[PDB]
């Protein structure tokens, strides 16, 4: 995350994040339940093998609210294409169930037409992850949050290089220097509703981070609710 | 605005009209309230809520 805040005790408490062979947080991921993990497809080909972390809130510190998790089985979106990270979406079976508890609980999953008609239509969302801090620095040792207002869709094509499906959203800002960015990949974009937070995207891609004229580019995850809920149901 | 679009229709989750009425309804780990509005958590951390406890 590019400016923003960090995640105070309990803020975040839906934040994951895998981690590879060598304990490297590598992408972030959004708890729906005990079992099941929220994430983005583009991150399981950046690792040969991975795990879960929950709680974590300082990768260079234990703290009590840590658990990591295995996965049991990766249930990628069979139509995500590398090519314009469309359909950047997966879900993640995990082994044993997680046990909720301070810095640890899930997002709510919203419902498809009121999350378009309520969810979307609000100003701002929020966005989290240990992604890097600028563009070209390192990751973050700290959870880190940012506000990121809903773009117009419209404007959000016409500032890109690159194609914007219908299964994706724009969020940010113009000139600001405020953004998601990599390794945050994957992790929580959540929407406020009566004092309760709904998973409304997924954090998928940008051209570099942070760029003035440029938005970051989330997976849209109401075009994808039926097939989340189809997934824990195996 | 009509219903939903008046105020959610004073549910706390989620509004759909139906039989001109409102009906609401809560996310997993929810229930609705007797007023058939609120959305009572059933257990402790339940979803879409900040942990400060
Ligand atoms: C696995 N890592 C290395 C990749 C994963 C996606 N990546 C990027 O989008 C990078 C860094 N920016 C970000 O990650 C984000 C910025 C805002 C949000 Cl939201 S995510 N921006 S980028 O410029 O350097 C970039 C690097 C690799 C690939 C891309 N993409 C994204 C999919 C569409 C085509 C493409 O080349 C790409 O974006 C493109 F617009 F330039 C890094
Ligand atoms: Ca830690």
């Amino acid at each position: 995350i590019v400016g923003g805040q960090e995640c105070k005790d309990g803020e975040c408490p839906w934040q994951a994040l895998l981690i590879n062979e060598e304990n490297e947080g590598f992408c972030g991921g959004t708890i729906l339940s005990e079992f099941y993990i929220l994430t983005a497809a583009h991150c399981l080909y950046q690792a040969k093998r991975f795990k879960v972390r929950v709680g974590d809130r300082n990768t260079e510190q234990e703290e009590g609210g840590e658990a990591v998790h295995e996965v049991e089985v990766v249930i990628k979106h069979n139509r995500f294409t590398k090519e314009t990270y469309d359909f950047d979406i997966a879900v993640l079976r995990l082994k044993t169930p997680i046990t909720f508890r301070m810095n640890v609980a899930p997002a709510c999953l919203p419902e498809r037409d009121w999350a378009e008609s309520t969810l979307m239509t609000q100003k701002t969302g929020i966005v989290s992850g240990f992604g890097r801090t600028h563009e070209k620095g390192r990751q973050s040792t700290r959870l880190k949050m940012l506000e990121v207002p809903y773009v117009d869709r419209n404007s959000c094509k016409l500032s890109s290089s690159f194609i914007i499906t219908q299964n994706m959203f724009c969020a940010g800002y113009d000139t600001k220097q405020e953004d998601a960015c990599q390794g945050d990949s994957g992790g929580p974009h959540v929407t406020r509703f009566k004092d309760t937070y709904f998973v409304t995207g997924i954090v998928s891609w940008g051209e570099g981070c942070a760029r003035k004229g440029k938005y970051g580019i989330y997976t849209k995850v109401t075009a994808f609710l039926k097939w989340i809920d189809r997934s824990m149901k195996t | 605005r009509k219903l939903c679009s008046l105020d959610n229709g004073d549910c706390d989750q989620f509004c759909h009209e139906e039989q001109n009425s409102v009906v609401c309804s809560c996310a997993r780990g929810y229930t609705l309230a007797d007023n058939g509005k609120a959305c009572i958590p059933t257990g402790p951390y339940p979803c879409g809520k900040q942990t400060l406890e």
